């Protein structure tokens, strides 16, 4: 367990999140006084970077 | 300027598990017969003054042109 934990690079966690995270569909639940809390494109827009 | 807050429960759907464009032509002829029988009163009130003004300028115009032309 110890060697697959540390066999986890930086190049590795890029690898991963990019295959996981960069322009993925989320799903949101949420309740309460949430009439300020963004809308679905705004956290499906937040997935990704223009500027890189 | 405030927001009145309503207490509803609201289920969304991402816009790429749906497809976008087939509405536009899905059930079109019941929306030609929603347009066109909820608006009939309109259309004739914007279009018959206009038809009938045009009618009887050149009615008039005839007319005179007849008498005038010797
Ligand atoms: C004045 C001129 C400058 C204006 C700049 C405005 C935006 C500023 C900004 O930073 O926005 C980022 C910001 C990104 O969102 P964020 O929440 O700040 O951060 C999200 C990410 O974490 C971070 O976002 P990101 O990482 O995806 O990138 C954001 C931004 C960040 O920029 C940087 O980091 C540095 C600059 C880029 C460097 C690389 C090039 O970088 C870019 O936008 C990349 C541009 C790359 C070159 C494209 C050519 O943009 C927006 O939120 C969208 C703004 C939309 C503006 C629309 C304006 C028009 C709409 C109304 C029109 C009404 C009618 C008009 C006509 C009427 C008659 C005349
Ligand atoms: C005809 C078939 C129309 C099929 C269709 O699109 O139906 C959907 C559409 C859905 O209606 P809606 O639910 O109100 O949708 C409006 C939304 O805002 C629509 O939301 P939206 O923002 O997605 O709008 C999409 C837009 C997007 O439009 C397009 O994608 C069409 C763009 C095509 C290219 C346009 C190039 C134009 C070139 C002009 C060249 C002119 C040359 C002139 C030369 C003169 C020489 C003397 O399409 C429309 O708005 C529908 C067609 C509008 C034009 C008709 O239904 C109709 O268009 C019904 C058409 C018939 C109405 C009644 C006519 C009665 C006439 C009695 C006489
Ligand atoms: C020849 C026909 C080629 C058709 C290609 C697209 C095929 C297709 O799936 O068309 C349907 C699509 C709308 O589909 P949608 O609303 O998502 O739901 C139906 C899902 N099957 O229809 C569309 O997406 C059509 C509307 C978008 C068309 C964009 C065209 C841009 C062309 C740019 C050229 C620039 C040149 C310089
Ligand atoms: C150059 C100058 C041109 C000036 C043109 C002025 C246009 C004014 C537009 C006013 C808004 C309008 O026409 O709305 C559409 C109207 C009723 O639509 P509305 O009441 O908004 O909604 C009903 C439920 N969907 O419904 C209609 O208009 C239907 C009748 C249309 C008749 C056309 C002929």
């Amino acid at each position: 367990l110890f060697a697959r934990i540390d066999a986890v690079d930086a190049s590795t966690i890029k690898r991963v999140a990019n295959r996981f995270i960069y322009d993925k569909d989320v799903a949101i639940a949420a309740m309460g006084p949430i009439q300020r809390l963004p809308d679905y494109n705004w956290f499906r827009r937040r997935t990704y970077w223009n500027r890189y | 300027k405030q927001i009145v807050p309503v207490k509803s429960v609201i289920y969304a759907l991402s816009p790429f598990q749906q497809k976008v464009m087939t509405g536009l032509w899905k059930d079109l002829p019941t929306k030609i017969h929603h347009k066109v029988s909820e608006n009939w009163i309109s259309a004739t009130l914007l279009l018959g003054p206009l038809v009938g003004t045009y009618a009887y300028v050149q009615n008039y115009l005839e007319k005179e042109k007849l008498h005038h032309r010797y």
